């Protein structure tokens, strides 16, 4: 059978193998896309190939590879079947029909797959260029208008040759342009061409083989294109964001825009952009929303996704050597930002929250450039975010919520410049406190910020005792005199202080972390009893998690002395029905870093449950509902299990006062809504001897693993954030002794299940607290089969 | 063996793990686990059947011991004590940028690696005598009876089957016998749960492809077609429905490139017997199953031609049948089916017979596909496309050109028909052409698929298309409506007929259809019409004596029918066959249909009788026209034709629409070679291409003529009135070019319609201080199409042109016809922005400015300033901006002139209401600068101490102070502070209405 | 839009978003509330919590009498407490007047809870934030003690408890008559009964009370009273010299 070895395959492609048999390869896949006559499972050939072909499989590009070693693929098979859709004469056998899905749907993929295997058409055959337009365009009448210029611009190859070129074959297509106006249906092919076909020229000039029979093709002022030409593409974009809104997904309809750039003749093109971002203009104004508020977004997007996109496939190409003054210049990422930063600043504070976030997304690809100007928007964002804080929007929602967005879109970068990152502690310490329990949704956006400072910093005492230290005097003076610049028209590079006293005030600003995280269990604790759900409670316990992981001993000891401390001196557990989660899984976590304080931490957790268990929890019976008497025997228990769960070996210790235990909570307490809790217990124990899993996730390893204390950006950008002596991790593998206890239980805990229930085998139809028992015992069963599943083997029965 | 490899402890399949103990102690007691599950599901259904929440936590218990093996499945997804890789992904990927991770990060990367390489371990086993046992139990609990326990067993049994082997067909057969039981034990809720089972996503699949079983499977679901009590054969519908629509079989050679499984290739020499081996037993395990739906086949039709009556799920059988005597891939065309799917016509029931046709239709056009194929059924696939009667043209042959034009026109001595859409040539020649054969043939097939359609035509009796399109009408009468199914039907009864089988001869079909026209019923003439059309896609079938009594009875119908008498109701019907059947059909497969439109007794041309009648044509002949745009087009008539000069609307707006017709088929530049094309797009002026579609000379000529025939009668009207006016030709001719043009503007004639703005289109129009309320008579906006002319097509070199004749040193010419070429300008300036020349951008600024000074208007100077702000918007370069600023304040700035003066200024001077008109909408230009430019508040100053002067200027300047104290509403909290000037006092006046004091 | 968080209708899962949440204020004053049954006498403890130097402790009081015979206890802000006493000082006022006995506690109570109802089904008006706790000495069930709630419920208790640390005084008192396996408690005198209901909530909230620090209130028959900044102290003092 095809289909099914056609996936084993898939599953292969995870480790290596020869080009000299991907040249086979694919060459089976594209030719077996093709077929004709039976059920194909087509869009798993299509995707074969396209992964086989594929352009970065981890950085390397095998449709050049494939190219250098000798494929070469049939293109009248794959023109003869996008051609069936053509008008047939005699209606009785036409057999596609576009409009009708099932048909428009094989046409898509055929004109997919084609342009897959652009490349692979015989770059040597001069006359398959020139006889293939011969042949389209003959076609082309308005009754093909929809199936011909798709074809075209997935099936015929960008060729270049010494008297016939493709683009030898553009002042056709703005012959078709230019004379219907602004229409999706056919524009989107235009650009989608011109483009990919400017895009190639870039990539072609660049590095390699800097010809392909003609770098008679030529560069300047605006890429490939005429003086005119140019000029009519711009005034119809223009037209779609003021006008028409004609297009579709807009990283296609960017293109030609970008890649027409030349760094040494840009110019005469950045005035061409300036007028068209002045126009532009008014349109994104956060109170001018209209059928054209996507379009704007959508582009001013997808056009420096994909400026960005060019300028680090550049820079990926001086460093191989090769500068080529085509290349993108320092001074084009200064003008970019010159002219996006007002359009991009309206369009964050608009209505639509959807629309906004595209505007919003765009600070992050303009700071990767590290422009000049980087500056300019590092001081929006932070007096936008410092008066959010000081409720200076308290009027209006959007600036509040907005200038949080541009904040956290933005706090990994800040974390480097060696100015900004003094305002990071505050900024955080401020997030935490002001984290509101009837906002749902400023709650949301404010731990948004929180887990980014703390996915890219490290909680880290870094003071060397020096003694003027603390955050007043040395952070807080510094922090309010570069704001009370910045607010007053004047801006970062204006502002000049000394490297001692912004190093003062840097690692004065480590030491809050301490009084801060007393903030943050606080606030955790207030929202153990809120209707915030979901969503956000995962969000939550990831910045939980976040934040132990990028902590130092001396700090994490602290913390841990804090849950300890706060989850039994707490009342914070009144409301109906709780969030357990936000505090058991914090706990868990703590073990996971420190099976030590297991062995203390769950013997509490023992004399605690036995204690409410004895004192009438679970006596009054009820399916559906956990009785609110209950409900702290109930976090007792959830943390025992999120907290076995991540014992591992440190479980050896204290084995037999557990399955004792365990034992004895089978016997006493019967409740159906507390033994679908309770009978986790074993599987929370079983999976977490015999589980494989990692165990360290720090951001800095051991305390020291010392990089030094320049240690901030998580090494996010540093190309040793992935030398192997960094990511020394941890692991936790089971041991012989391990899977011994893991066996001792499972047979245990086996036997008293079946006991139990092969005993209340002398049946009581009626008692009903005897279904509540023989359910307890067979769900005790299941979860000791789960967890514990890691010891079996699937093939068992065939020896 | 094994390439998954996941750290399984106890040694990745050396069995250096059958050597352990502690591995034989393990399964040693999930094998007690599973025989005391069994012992207990036993022990309940015995004792507890009536319980629900038992039942529940076992089904669970048992959705893990089959899962939970390798891996751990349930649970799997429970936010646990590890961050997400998928939520770090987020926080820490920026795109274009290779792995920009923190440590912590890495490190889940790589547990998440661990983790899916323990899925990868594919759990899929065989049954394990003790796993055979509970997947038993498994069913006669998704087949208990009680939705709390059936709904988790049945998806609790999915679980089990994606990991047992072939266990699909253990579930089968056991479903099947204890149905077959539940339906005689009677009405059984049991059968409502077995129903529900097979409606299972896994298993309503596997049943497609279950061709032993479905056999007995779907009599069964017949038998159950019967509600004798329940929500059951509501069900058994839906699944005998959803079957017809899976299922089938290809025996046809993968048309592959034999290139798609050779550079796979082995060594291996001959042990490649193996493959012409399969190919031999997945040949006739093919060959069985395509055997048995015809046993099925026929085992229906004995239930269906024997069941004296069952009542209308008759109607599975027929949906089916059909998607099978015609499948291809083999399938015998069985004789006895023909005749059943016929005689069904008997229960007169309007769903039953709308299927037949759709069933003998196809039936007939497989069994035709294969004389066209000659029985090689393979030549479907093979885009080398077969049929005896297809022809392809070389069209580079120098000379072709003129075959096509002047063979287009030929009706009598036909050489090739384009049935469907004609694509090549329109704008180049070159390609090859495919096309199709005069008096095409019939074609030759084996004895079994002669004697088939044999049993047809001696079943269509005068009386059977007598029950059958009687019918179709009735089902009709609600609708409306055309569907080709039924044209393409009646195409097929002609084959048949004049090609042996039928015999019913020609002059039968044309009083079937003489006889369901009556001028009343409208699902009537459709069945007539759907006749007709019919008669012309039979010309794909023989006779020339046929032929030639059809074309002669067709200029006989559309006399008796068009040829005056024609209500609402026909031009509804014909003018859809119009802009259709030359659609499916070349129509110089006829002599007489076409060559009668087109014969035009009708357009009359003065009024002082009753001019005449209709668009009794004009309307129908334009959309056959349509339909062809190329071919046929000979018309040296109609433009000597052409009219103009109709006294009614109705008529003077067809004859427009047909113009506009007329042009765009004498418009397609199809060029001789595609080399000889693209030298000609390459040598433009523009650096962008030809004009697609280009107006033809002959052509140019015809239209200029019509506007400079108008420009002759403007004597016509030397004094008249609007009630003398819509009575003389000169009006008559003007509504008409008026009608066309609109009709121009609007869709692919756009870049026709240009050439003719500058000289001709944009002088008329602005016929309108040819009278204002001429217009309002007969209805015309031309207000509204003039300015709506400012966004279109335009190319580089006609926006010269354009921008020359506004901006017109003639200008001056007009009058208040002037704020409407100034809103021209405002919309061309929006749609050829960032396309103008600074050059032409130029002379337009200048023109608007020209327009804040003319002496007598009012109106007009602040419809300019309206407009220089559209300018000064996208301005930005501040030498421009700063040195117009200047030549408007200096006519006003400091008190040039003391008090009193203003007063009397304000009211009278011009120059100083155009510098305040201007400095104005400068000001309004920038609405939000969001820190604001000190050129603002120092140039409102100067406007504020003149918005306190009552008159027209001082007016026009508080206008401009208010506009503006708005805009900034909400930014004002802020803008407050750039206003030392205590002149801000001096910017509260300003908004002065009736409601304030 | 998403607006079915701010009037009363219905949630897609049945639920009315505005009635949850108007319990979450019963808990805004922060004062706990105990009510007890003797052998014929009924005893409501409430928190007095005077933070302010400046105000007047008498008169600051969540204890309202509403007849010569029925007592109630307000859990919640101030405002809303006595929008619902008033109410049922004059349902009670003018049951007496139309019907010519003496207003019954359950009753009342079912009155009450009715118009708690009301709120909690019209659009435009809003539930109280209170849980009427309503005691008396009924002349035909005897000793009485009906609590009504935002949601619109009332039913009868032994004993209840409302408040903050809610649960921890419940689950107190059920400990106490799985023991004594009755539906009151077994003493004749109100003092000492009075005692027992401050003894076991020092118990469950693990702190002293002083005699500035509680309101007391009680019911026998044919009277409801309030106990006085000293008749407080007698009882603690009474409590101390025992344990």
């Amino acid at each position: 059978n095809v289909n099914h070895w056609t996936n084993e395959l898939k599953n292969c492609l995870h480790f290596d193998f020869p080009v000299a048999l991907r040249k086979s390869l694919a060459t089976v896949y594209y030719y077996l896309s093709l077929v004709q006559g039976q059920k194909v499972y087509r869009q798993m050939h299509v995707d074969m190939f396209e992964r086989l072909v594929s352009l970065d499989d981890d950085r390397t590009q095998f449709t050049e590879l494939l190219q250098k070693q000798g494929l070469l693929l049939d293109h009248q098979i794959m023109l003869n079947f996008l051609c069936e859709f053509l008008p047939y004469p005699d209606p009785d056998y036409a057999r596609y029909e576009l409009s009708s899905k099932e048909d428009l749907q094989l046409f898509r993929l055929l004109l997919k797959h084609a342009h897959n295997a652009k490349p692979f058409f015989d770059k040597s055959k001069e006359s398959l260029l020139v006889d293939t337009m011969n042949f389209l365009l003959s076609s082309l009448a308005p009754s093909t208008m929809m199936a011909v210029m798709p074809i075209v611009t997935s099936v015929v190859p960008y060729h270049y040759h010494i008297h016939s070129k493709i683009i030898d074959y553009f002042p056709f297509c703005y012959s078709i342009w230019s004379s219907v106006s602004a229409n999706v249906a056919i524009d989107t092919h235009m650009y989608d061409f011109v483009g990919s076909i400017s895009k190639d020229v870039h990539n072609k000039i660049l590095s390699s083989e800097h010809e392909k029979d003609v770098v008679g093709v030529e560069f300047g002022e605006f890429g490939i294109f005429t003086d005119d030409q140019m000029t009519f593409m711009f005034n119809r974009l223009q037209g779609h964001l003021r006008t028409d809104g004609q297009i579709h997904s807009y990283s296609r309809t960017v293109k030609p825009f970008v890649y027409a750039i030349n760094g040494s003749k840009k110019d005469r093109f950045f005035e061409k952009l300036v007028s068209l971002a002045k126009a532009i203009e008014t349109f994104i104004h956060p109170s001018n929303n209209g059928f054209w508020t996507k379009p704007n977004a959508k582009f001013v997007h997808a056009f420096i996704k994909s400026y960005h996109g060019r300028v680090k496939y550049e820079e990926d190409i001086c460093a191989r050597g090769v500068t080529n003054g085509i290349c993108l210049t320092s001074f084009c990422h200064e003008e970019i930002v010159e002219i996006f930063l007002n359009i991009i600043s309206l369009g964050s504070q608009n209505k639509n929250p959807d629309i906004a976030n595209y505007y919003i997304s765009c600070f992050a690809y303009l700071l990767e450039l590290d422009p000049s100007n980087a500056y300019l928007i590092y001081d929006k964002i932070l007096i936008d975010l410092y008066d959010t804080l000081a409720d200076q929007f308290i009027n209006s929602r959007h600036r509040i919520i907005s200038s949080l967005k541009q904040f956290t879109r933005v706090i990994r970068f800040i974390v480097m410049d060696k100015l900004y990152r003094v305002h990071i502690t505050n900024v955080l310490s401020m997030l935490v406190s002001k984290l509101d329990m009837n906002d749902t949704n400023l709650t949301s956006n404010l731990i948004n910020g929180i887990v980014s400072i703390a996915a890219f910093i490290p909680i880290q005492d870094l003071t060397g005792e020096d003694d003027y230290i603390s955050f007043e005097s040395d952070t807080l003076p510094l922090v309010q005199q570069h704001f009370y610049h910045i607010k007053c028209g004047e801006s970062s590079k204006t502002f000049r202080v000394d490297d001692e006293l912004l190093n003062n005030a840097f690692k004065a600003s480590t030491t809050v972390f301490q009084s801060m995280l007393k903030v943050y269990v606080e606030k955790i604790f207030q929202l153990v009893d809120v209707d915030l759900e979901d969503s956000l409670v995962t969000k939550i316990n990831q910045t939980t998690m976040i934040l132990q992981e990028s902590m130092d001993d001396k700090i994490f000891n602290y913390f841990a002395s804090l849950l300890n401390r706060n989850f039994w001196s707490n009342d914070s557990f009144k409301e109906k029905d709780p969030n357990y989660e936000l505090v058991t899984i914090p706990l868990a976590a703590l073990v996971r870093r420190n099976n030590g304080l297991s062995k203390e931490l769950v013997r509490t957790l023992l004399f605690h449950i036995k204690e409410q268990i004895k004192r009438g929890a679970g006596s009054v019976r009820s399916t559906s509902e956990i009785q609110q008497r209950d409900v702290k025997l109930v976090l007792y228990l959830t943390a025992l299990n999120d907290v076995l769960r991540n014992c591992h070996e440190s479980l050896l210790e204290y084995s037999d006062e557990l399955i004792t235990f365990m034992k004895y909570l089978y016997d006493n307490v019967t409740n159906p809504p507390l033994d679908v809790i309770t009978s986790i217990v074993i599987h929370s124990a079983l999976a977490t001897l015999c589980t494989t899993e990692i165990t360290d996730c720090r951001l800095f390893p051991e305390d020291s693993k010392i990089p030094e204390k320049d240690r901030w950006g998580g090494l996010q950008f540093d190309p040793r954030r992935f030398d192997k002596q960094h990511l020394s991790f941890q692991w936790h593998v089971p041991s012989s002794d391990e899977i011994t206890l893991s066996i001792s239980i499972l047979e245990s805990l086996s036997e008293y299940c079946i006991n139990n229930v092969e005993e209340l085998m002398k049946a009581p139809r009626h008692d009903s607290e005897y279904g509540d028992m023989i359910q307890k015992y067979v769900l005790v069963m299941t979860h000791t089969l789960s967890g514990s599943s890691l010891l079996f083997d699937p093939d068992f029965n065939k020896y | 063996l094994d390439i998954y490899t996941c750290n399984y402890y106890f040694g990745n399949t050396t069995e250096e793990k059958l050597q352990n103990p502690n591995y034989l102690n393990v399964h040693r007691v999930r094998a007690r686990i599973g025989h005391f599950f069994h012992k207990l599901y036993v022990f309940l259904s015995t004792n507890f059947e009536n319980n629900t929440n038992m039942f529940q936590i076992l089904l669970h218990g048992l959705k893990v011991w089959f899962t939970d093996l390798g891996q751990e499945t349930v649970f799997n997804e429970d936010p646990n004590a590890f961050i997400d890789v998928d939520f770090l992904e987020n926080v820490q990927s920026l795109s274009h940028v290779n792995e920009p991770f923190t440590r912590t990060n890495f490190a889940i990367r790589a547990n998440s690696l661990h983790q899916s390489r323990v899925l990868l371990h594919s759990t899929n086993r065989k049954a394990s005598k003790l796993e055979n046992l509970l997947l038993v139990d498994i069913i006669q609990l998704a087949t208990s009876l009680y939705p709390d326990i059936y709904k988790p067993a049945q998806g609790t049994l999915v679980h089990c089957m994606k990991q047992l082997v072939g266990s699909y067909g253990v579930v089968i057969n056991k479903i099947i016998p204890s149905l077959e039981k539940a339906i005689k034990d009677h009405d059984y809720m049991k059968i409502q749960v077995i129903l529900n089972v097979l409606l299972i996503k896994k298993i309503h699949r596997k049943l497609m492809t279950d061709y032993k079983d479905i056999g007995r499977l779907i009599f069964l679901l017949i038998e159950c077609c019967r509600v004798n009590e329940l929500e059951i054969g509501m069900y058994a519908d839906k699944i005998l429905t959803d079957i017809v629509i899976g299922i089938k079989i290809p025996s046809s050679v993968c048309v592959i490139s034999d290139q798609a499984f050779l550079p796979l290739a082995p060594p291996d020499g001959t042990i490649n017997l193996q493959v012409e081996a399969v190919k031999l037993a997945k040949k006739k395990k093919r060959e069985y199953y395509l055997s048995l739906l015809v046993d099925l086949q026929d085992k229906l039709l004995d239930k269906l031609d024997n069941e004296k009556d069952m009542g209308w799920k008759i109607r599975m059988f027929i949906l089916r049948f059909v998607t099978q005597i015609q499948s291809n891939l083999e399938s015998k065309p069985d004789k006895r089916a023909v005749f059943s799917i016929i005689s069904q016509i008997s229960t007169k029931h309007p769903e039953i017979i709308h299927l037949v046709v759709k069933s003998l239709l196809s039936t007939c056009n497989k069994i035709i596909s294969l004389s066209d194929y000659e029985y090689d059924i393979t030549r479907a696939y093979k885009n080398e496309f077969n049929p005896s009667f297809v022809e392809i043209l070389d069209t580079s042959t120098t000379s072709f050109p003129k075959t096509f034009t002047e063979e287009m026109n030929n009706f009598d001595n036909p050489k090739y028909f384009i049935d469907l859409r004609a694509y090549v040539g329109w704008l180049c020649w070159g390609r090859l052409m495919y096309v199709m054969s005069p008096k095409a043939l019939k074609l030759n097939l084996r004895e079994n698929e002669l004697e088939v359609l044999k049993t047809a035509g001696h079943l269509l009796t005068r009386e059977f298309l007598r029950d059958v399109t009687m019918n179709l009408v009735q089902d009709n009468e609600t609708r409306g409506v055309f569907s080709s199914g039924n044209v393409s039907f009646f195409s097929l009864v002609i084959l048949l007929i004049s090609s042996g089988f039928c015999e019913l001869n020609m002059s039968d079909l044309f009083e079937l259809c003489e006889s369901y026209y009556n001028k009343d019923d409208k699902a009537s003439m459709i069945m007539s019409v759907e006749i007709v059309a019919g008669l012309v896609c039979g010309s794909k079938f023989m006779s020339v004596s046929d032929l030639d009594k059809r074309d002669t009875f067709i200029e006989n119908f559309l006399a008796k029918c068009l040829d005056y008498e024609l209500n609402h109701d026909a031009f509804e019907i014909w003018s859809t066959l119009a802009w259709w059947l030359p659609a499916v059909v070349d129509l110089r497969r006829s002599k007489t249909f076409f060559c009668h439109f087109i014969n035009a007794d009708g357009m009359f041309d003065r009024e002082s009788d009753a001019a005449t009648h209709q668009t009794s044509k004009i309307y129908m002949l334009r959309s056959i026209l349509m339909s062809m745009e190329f071919r046929a087009p000979d018309v040296g008539k109609l433009f000597d034709e052409l009219v103009f000069d109709h006294p009614y609307d109705q008529v003077r707006q067809a004859v427009a629409k047909l113009l506009t017709t007329l042009v765009q088929n004498q418009s397609n530049p199809s060029i001789s070679d595609p080399t000889t094309l693209l030298e000609a797009e390459r040598n433009d002026p523009d650096g962008l291409g030809l004009p697609l579609k280009s107006v033809p000379e002959k052509v140019d000529a015809y239209i200029k003529k019509q506007f400079e025939i108008i420009k002759n009668l403007e004597d016509s009207v030397v004094g008249l009135n609007p009630q003398q006016f819509i009575k003389t030709d000169y009006f008559y001719r003007t509504s008409t070019i008026f009608y066309w043009i609109k009709e121009m503007a609007r869709g692919p004639n756009k870049v026709l319609l240009v050439p003719y703005l500058v000289d001709y289109v944009l002088p008329f129009l602005i016929g309108l201080v040819k009278h204002k309320d001429v217009c309002a008579l007969a209805s015309l906006d031309p207000v509204r199409l003039y300015a709506g002319l400012g966004y279109m097509p335009i190319r580089k070199n006609h926006v010269a042109a354009i921008v020359d004749y506004v901006c017109s040193s003639n200008v001056a010419l007009s009058s208040n016809q002037t704020k409407l070429q100034l809103a021209f300008i405002q919309h061309f300036l929006s749609a050829e922005l960032l396309q103008l020349t600074e050059e032409e951008k130029n002379k337009i600024l200048e023109f608007v400015v020209s327009n804040l000074y003319n002496e007598q208007f009012v109106e007009v100077r602040v419809r300019a300033a309206s407009i220089l702000s559209d300018i000064v918007h996208n301005w930005k370069e501040e030498q421009p901006l700063l040195s117009l600023i200047e030549r408007f304040a200096k006519g006003l700035d400091v008190n040039k002139y003391t008090s009193k003066e203003r007063q009397k200024l304000s009211k009278t001077d011009i120059k100083i209401h155009g510098n305040v008109l201007g400095l104005g909408a400068i000001i309004s230009a920038f609405p939000y600068v969001f820190p604001l430019p000190p050129w603002i508040p120092k140039n409102l100053s100067n406007l504020s101490s003149w918005a306190r002067t009552s008159g027209m200027t001082g007016n026009a300047a508080k206008n401009t102070i208010s506009e503006f104290k708005k805009v900034r509403a909400d930014t004002w909290k802020f803008d407050r502070a750039s206003f030392n000037t205590e002149e801000l006092e001096d910017l509260e006046g300003v908004l002065w209405r009736s409601y304030y004091a | 839009a998403g607006y079915d968080r701010h009037i009363t209708i219905f949630s897609p899962e049945g639920r009315l978003y505005q009635v949850e949440y108007a319990f979450k204020a019963t808990n805004q004053t922060n004062i706990n509330s105990l009510a007890v049954r003797g052998k014929d006498c009924t005893v409501v403890i409430s928190q007095k919590k005077v933070p302010d130097k400046l105000l007047d402790p008498t008169t600051v009081s969540y204890i309202f009498c509403i007849s010569r015979t029925i007592g109630m206890v307000v859990n919640g802000p101030i405002p809303d407490a006595r929008n619902a006493a008033l109410r049922a000082k004059a349902e009670a006022a003018e049951f007496r007047y139309k019907y010519g006995y003496d207003m019954p506690c359950d009753v009342l109570a079912k009155r009450m809870a009715n118009l708690s109802q009301i709120y909690t089904q019209r659009a435009y008006m809003r539930p109280l934030g209170v849980i009427l706790t309503f005691v008396s000495v009924d002349e035909e069930l005897g000793p009485s003690i009906y609590k009504t709630d935002p949601a619109g419920y009332y039913v009868g208790y032994k004993a209840t408890a409302t408040g903050p640390k809610q649960q921890e005084i419940t689950t107190n008192l059920e400990n106490h008559f799985k023991k004594s396996k009755i539906d009151h408690i077994n003493e004749e005198s109100w003092e000492k009964v009075v005692e027992f209901a401050i003894t076991h909530m020092i118990d469950a909230l693990g702190t002293e009370f002083s005699k500035n620090d509680l309101e007391v209130g009680v019911a026998t028959k044919d009277k409801f009273f309030t106990l006085s900044a000293e008749n407080i102290e007698e009882r603690l003092v009474a409590i101390a010299e025992q344990d």
